RNA sequence: GUCCAAAUACUUGACACAUGCUAAUCGAACGUUUAAUUUUGGCUCUUAAUUAAAAGUGGUGUACAGGUGAGUAUAAUAUUUUUUCGCUUAACUUAAAGUGAAGGCAAAUCCUUCAUAUUGCAAAAGGAUAUCUAUAUCCGCUUUAAGAGGAUGAGAAAAGUUUCAGAGAUAGGUAGUUGUUAAGGUCAUGGCUUAACAAGCCAAUAAUUCUCUUAGUCGAAGCUGAAAAGGCUGAUCGACCACAUUGGGAAUGAAAAAAUCC
RNA sequence: GAGUGCGUGCAAUAAGUUUGCUUUUCUGUUAUAAGUAAGUAGACAUAUAGGUUUAGAUGUUAUAAUAGGAUCCUUCGUAUG
């Protein structure tokens, strides 16, 4: 949100709900993202290994 | 563990408590014998002393609860209740010389707004003010300019049960077609015999 | 929800044909449903009307209603409304505002903005304030709003008049008293009053009607005249109620009004500019009109206060009441003879009667 | 940029036998070979398939040995095109028009694509200059009416 | 809507879950997009420990449930409790210590 | 024929059905209606409000869940792999901007319409709670850019796959139909569309069409064999199709995907 | 002789519905006409007053053209014969 790269508070109890929640699937999103790609990379290097 | 809340002024004791929630559980009001055994019966217990059926024992339990953590329905914040009828009142402010803010207090019954200190000048919420000399609220009745009662009564913080009319969705054009019929069967009775 | 409006009672045959007029072409189409009051209006359904008119059963007797021109055949509201506010002469025919003004305010027609300042004239001084302040209570059917700061102004100066009409008396004097409050509490609580054209006037004077300096001073006036008879027992927890109220009224005025600043010092220079918005108040005749009975109240409230031991508000009052004065003056000077202001100035303030 | 030029790949090449020719324009019957596998009894069957090929030149006769190669979409039927004769029927090959070789083929797609665009601009521009030509004309007639009633006005306050 | 729930399944008196990614509109235990886990709401206890301590076997796909969290999956109020305790979500409820 | 647990339980008449229930919810969208309560004017009537109930109006959901197997005889704009793509005005996730003005119904977040929104076409809706001796918030609404999802476009190209019930009859079928030129349309491809020419294209052993009989389809889902691209079934489980007394239909909506509607 | 949840031809046909040498009507643009009804601007004057007069840039009313949507008619069309 543009309040917070601002660096301001959270105006009431349910915006810092949303900031919390927003960050939550922020992080999960990321290691998410990443975990599943170093499966695939992980799983198509023994297939390509086992294949040659 | 099982912590009893002190009772409050508008929830002095158990038949005012069931009489409050509503869903006919005033008729266990002699089960029980102290305010300390309502907060303190389990479930096991309650189902002997007769607390039925299951939904009106599980409603108990629920309230029970909200009770404990302080969260009363309307008018359970009130500070000054006599026989189980409080009297709101209407404290003026001036904001600034062109302004004016108005909050719905609870004060006694003989005691102007302005005679009363800040301690005892409490502020009820759910109610607020509309105009001047109006107080808007649930159970808010009138008494005369800018005073108004708020009594005790069966079902005030009942969490009301959602009812079918003529049956609902599925047996709505049948439930009138057939009562539509018991009408004119009636008045051939009347008029037409 | 209301009843029909009607006009049953005209002791004029002029005033039947303006209020006939109107019902029949600007009222009654309001209460057909949205389709039928089209066909009316409408050429090509001009042979079907001719044949079977519509029809509104209205106590019980049908209303037929013909094809209308719209622009041959239509009255001008203005006009008729002028006519039968010209010929009410009897309680019995300013009834027929209430109605009147209803049946407009179903027609969505826009009247001119100084109609209300008007009808409250001719109205109140025949003897009929109550009629007046009846619709400005009942402003959700009759759409009397006190949206003016003449209006405001005007009216407030008939609920003193009344009371002054009779020297002052208690049981007078207290009703006026009653009235001026249900007046400056409709104004900040009820939002029928509000529209565009206020907020724009309560832009140019900075104070809102319910906090107006010049609508104040009606209030410390019945007040300052309560107080001055008496300062029987009940009597006595009365009386001594109403210096609170006038030691907590005027402390409240001298905080509104700035210090050394009339009636035409005390608003925005920009207020005192458009005719739409308080320029009434620059012609001598009109400043004498409400001048009059203000300047009163500074006068009689700064002497009770003072009496009481309150040296800052028998200055403060008194520094009002000086300007309010000199200013006063010059419009006695400028008015020209046998004018309505020239007049009252010399009743009320002069009290040469 | 805006330019969207064809695939320009390179698929198999089959060999097989003009069936029909000059009954449409640039358009051939070839038979080319196949063979599907039976999965009940466990065999393989000749699936021969014809197809109708694209001549641009016009350059093949019946009973021709020519090589096709698919992927190259001209019509609704039309996914083959000629790359080369094998072995000609008739006449010999220098005695036919030459066979166009995919690039030049190619190249006129992407040419006369490219000329259908130049020609989209030019009606979307044309289109809109001359719709804000009536859109401004409005705007004159409307605002020398409303200038000389506003000038009036003001010319009355001096 | 996707959404990170369960699907009842086991015997009369022996319930058994799965953590599943489904439509939020289509039966329970209708075949969902993913299953991301198993649960089972009987607690256990070690073969070999007479200390009386019981828990709870939960298998997850952490990975692939914060990849679900992220893109914007719903989970109800079962999962969502158990994806707090793992420490992908704040908890929904708390104990009122007043 | 003693007990206990799990699992299964109209396989036939998609035969007819008494009775109670399976889809409702939001008063923080909206006013009506009587009830008391309290206030105005008049001298019981008559104003303006508060409160609680009962019907409604509007929003979302009844496009999910649950039931049945009557009809239905198939190769299809079906489907798998790789490459290349497109669309998406509801709901979910992240963010930005905008949330003004009238009229109709008793009123409205209902209906109608306007201003404004890179250029110029094109939007919106309000409600609620606190603070002070007007400000700030909460829940929404409109638009825009993304992620996810999707029932999405005939997507396209290359190479493949699909055991298509039983019996009988039928040799033609195709008329933008097949191709060329030109133009338009399309992300792109394709008579997809149009004009002008050519007479083609598919099929020849039944392509195409028709009659009769029977049937919901499928899966290591169930039973069975040592085994076969095994056989049989098509309950319980999952997927798909169809149906809601029978027949004939349309609209709404992001999408018919309704036990809805005509 | 009896039946027929069957196909098909012809006539007929509710809901719905294609086309256009059908018919009414609503709305949005464009160009005009009017300003008496409405609504919006400007001028002048009066005073217990708030009248007179003019004006179309935005609205309103009317006509024409044009665009689109609802009506009616036409076509197709269950039952039925
Ligand atoms: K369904
Ligand atoms: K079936
Ligand atoms: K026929
Ligand atoms: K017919
Ligand atoms: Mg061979
Ligand atoms: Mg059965
Ligand atoms: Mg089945
Ligand atoms: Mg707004
Ligand atoms: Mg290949
Ligand atoms: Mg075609
Ligand atoms: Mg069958
Ligand atoms: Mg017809
Ligand atoms: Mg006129
Ligand atoms: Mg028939």
């Amino acid at each position: 949100s543009a309040a917070e790269l601002a660096g301001l508070p959270p105006k009431s109890k349910q915006e810092s709900w949303r900031r919390k929640m927003a960050e939550a699937r922020r992080q999960s999103l990321e290691a998410g993202l990443q975990g599943l790609w170093q499966r695939k990379v992980k799983r198509d290097q023994k297939q390509a290994k086992e294949s040659k | 563990l099982p912590l009893i809340p002190k009772p409050t002024p508008f929830v002095p004791d158990v038949p005012t408590f069931l009489t409050l929630i509503g869903r006919d559980l005033k008729q266990h009001a002699d089960k029980f014998p102290t305010w300390e055994a309502l907060f303190t019966l389990t479930t096991d217990q309650l189902r002997e002393l007769g607390v039925e059926p299951p939904r009106a024992r599980r409603y108990l339990l629920r309230w029970r609860q909200r009770f404990r953590e302080g969260k009363f329905g309307i008018g359970g914040d009130l500070k000054h209740v006599e026989n189980g009828v409080a009297y709101l009142k209407i404290h003026e402010k001036e904001a600034s010389p062109t302004r004016t803010s108005r909050r719905v207090v609870n004060v006694p019954a003989n005691q102007h707004v302005e005679e009363v200190s800040e301690g005892e000048r409490v502020k009820v919420k759910g109610y607020k003010v509309k105009g001047v000399s109006t107080i808007v609220g649930p159970y808010a009745l009138p008494v005369q300019k800018g005073v108004a009662k708020l009594a005790v009564t069966e079902g005030m913080w009942e969490d009301k049960r959602g009812h079918k009319v003529d049956g609902g969705e599925r047996r709505r054009a049948e439930v009138r077609f057939k009562r539509g019929v018991a009408e004119r069967k009636a008045l051939r009775e009347k008029m037409g015999f | 929800t209301y009843p029909v409006v009607s006009f049953n009672k005209t002791s004029s045959p002029e005033l039947k044909e303006a209020l006939e007029t109107l019902r029949e072409k600007v009222i009654l189409p309001t209460y057909l449903p949205p389709e039928l009051r089209q066909k009316i209006f409408n050429k090509k359904y001009e042979k079907e009307l001719a044949h079977d008119p519509v029809t509104i059963q209205i106590d019980g007797q049908p209303q037929r209603f013909s094809y209308i021109n719209m622009l041959t055949d239509m009255p001008n509201t203005p006009k008729n409304i002028r006519a039968a506010l010209l010929s009410m002469k009897n309680g019995g025919d300013f009834a027929n505002l209430s109605g009147l003004l209803e049946g407009m305010h179903r027609a969505n027609r826009k009247l001119p903005y100084w109609l209300s300042a008007q009808i409250v004239r001719k109205a109140c001084k025949a003897g009929h304030l109550q009629l007046i302040l009846n619709m400005v209570r009942d402003v959700k059917r009759t759409g009397f709003t006190l949206e003016r700061h003449e209006t405001v102004n005007e009216l407030l100066f008939w609920i003193q008049r009344f009371a002054w009409k009779s020297d002052y008396s208690e049981p007078e004097t207290r009703k006026a008293l009653r009235e001026v409050q249900e007046i400056l509490d409709a104004l900040e609580g009820d939002e029928r009053h509000m529209s565009k054209d206020r907020k724009r006037q309560q832009a140019l004077t900075r104070f809102p009607y319910h906090r107006d300096p010049q609508f104040l001073a009606a209030r410390l006036n019945l007040t300052a005249e309560l107080a001055a008879r008496r300062a029987t027992s009940e009597q006595q927890l009365n009386s001594a109620n109403d210096v609170k109220n006038l030691v907590k009224y005027a402390e409240q005025l001298v905080r509104l009004w700035p210090a050394d600043k009339a009636l035409l010092d005390m608003y925005t220079d920009e207020a005192y500019v458009a005719r739409v918005d308080l320029r009434y108040l620059i012609k001598p005749q009109v400043h004498l009109r409400y001048a009059s009975f203000t300047l009163q109240a500074l006068k009689n409230a700064a002497k009770i206060v003072g009496q009481l031991g309150h040296g800052p508000l028998a200055a403060q009052l008194i520094n009002r009441a000086a300007a309010v004065e000199a200013e006063s003056q010059l419009a006695y000077a400028k008015v020209d003879d046998g004018m309505a202001g020239q007049k009252i100035y010399e009743m009320v303030v002069g009290g040469k009667k | 940029a805006a330019a969207t030029k064809v695939s320009r790949k390179m698929f198999r090449e089959l060999h097989g036998v003009v069936v029909t020719s000059g009954l449409i324009d640039k358009t051939v019957k070839v038979r080319v070979g196949g063979q599907k596998f039976n999965k009940f009894l466990q065999k393989h069957f000749d699936d021969p398939k014809q197809y109708l090929v694209h001549d641009p030149n016009n350059s093949l006769r019946a009973g021709d040995v020519v090589a096709i190669m698919p992927g190259f979409i001209t019509s609704k039927s039309k996914r083959h095109v000629v790359k080369h004769i094998i072995a000609p029927a008739g006449t010999p090959i220098e005695e036919r028009p030459p066979i166009p070789s995919l690039d030049e083929l190619w190249d006129a797609k992407d040419a006369a694509k490219a000329a259908k665009k130049e020609r989209k601009v030019l009606r979307e521009k044309m289109q809109a200059a001359e719709e804000a030509i009536e859109l401004a004309e409005r705007m004159a007639r409307h605002a020398v009416r409303e200038i000389a009633m506003r000038e009036k006005i003001i010319s009355l306050q001096k | 809507v996707l959404k990170l729930r369960l699907a009842r399944f086991g015997r009369t008196n022996a319930p058994f879950y799965n953590i599943v990614v489904a439509h939020a509109r289509t039966a329970r235990n209708s075949k969902p997009l993913e299953v991301i886990g198993t649960y089972d709401p009987v607690p256990k206890k070690d073969t070999y420990d007479t200390t009386g301590k019981l828990h709870k076997d939960i298998k997850l796909d952490v990975t692939r449930a914060k990849y679900w969290i992220g893109v914007g999956a719903q989970p109800t109020d079962t999962v969502w409790r158990l994806l707090s305790l793992v420490g992908i979500l704040d908890p929904k409820y708390k104990k009122p210590q007043p």
